[PDB]
């Protein structure tokens, strides 16, 4: 995904 | 120590999990919501030494199914080992919102430098399992990013090497 | 708490060591060997555990080069490592039979597979598992051989610390  | 559950099978004669061949033993991979399996505590993880008194070393995972949908009778024995390979750890989420890891099919792919995973030493090639209390097993990765994104500031994550 | 990290101060002895080697895994750094009587044996550490720090930095990501660099160049009379002890480890008692045997074969000092109906089948053995320590005493670095001879000339009670590979 993105970065979290 | 190994702990014993007795699981009574539902109506269509199923109890509601999924077991793998993973290094000659037997694992838990998906437990069904509010099934038989669940009932007992069973979990993503646990490793199944016996069932019905019959060592599980080596089956393989058919082995496994077949033994489970042969079993006589309404109710089948297991030993359980719990989650033999979880790691916990708890992150804080920095002033402007990330912990700092990237993930896919469930399972962390990349750390970010100077961050809260790197801080706290989390891993790559690892299953996500649970994140703040909540079963993540199952769900899909917007479901994951989703939970993350709402996370107060503390995200204590549990995590598994991605056999 | 146990699962939480613990604090090392080390010292490079005479030759200027601390008598460790470590390993980048999983965007991590173990520790892959601790050499005898060394300062690094002599805070507990061991095969497997997770060095999380070195001097305040952040281990994460750090190939092995780049920590054999960092431990060759750190200031000799104070080295802080943050350490999380061995995670995934696994302790199995088994008992041998008539035999001599609890039911094993391994090779390269890693579990290859489980004999049936023995003691390790039993008590729930796994394959492609690093053997680290048996009856207490570390096994990593020895000979398939040497490993052999700690099981045959154990006593009844074989106990063995695993590890994932």
């Amino acid at each position: 995904d993105s970065v979290f | 120590d190994p702990r014993e559950v007795i699981l009574c099978k539902d109506q269509d004669g199923k109890i509601g999990l999924r077991l793998k061949s993973i290094d000659n033993g037997i694992f838990v991979q998906l437990v069904q919501a509010n099934s038989p399996a669940s009932l007992v505590g069973l979990r993503f993880g646990d490793q199944v030494l016996q069932i019905n008194g019959e060592n599980c070393a080596g089956w393989s995972s058919d082995k496994a199914h077949k033994v489970l949908k042969q079993a006589f009778g309404e109710k089948i024995t297991m030993t359980i080992r719990d989650r033999p390979f979880e790691r916990t750890i708890t992150m804080h989420k920095d002033s402007t919102g990330h912990v700092g890891f990237i993930f896919k099919n469930g399972k962390i792919t990349s750390i970010v430098k100077d961050s809260s995973a790197a801080r706290n030493g989390l891993l790559t090639e690892h299953n996500i399992c649970e994140i703040n209390g909540q079963n993540v097993i199952g769900l899909k990765d917007s479901q994951i990013a989703d939970i993350l994104s709402t996370s107060g500031t503390v995200v204590t994550i549990t995590i598994m090497p991605a056999f």
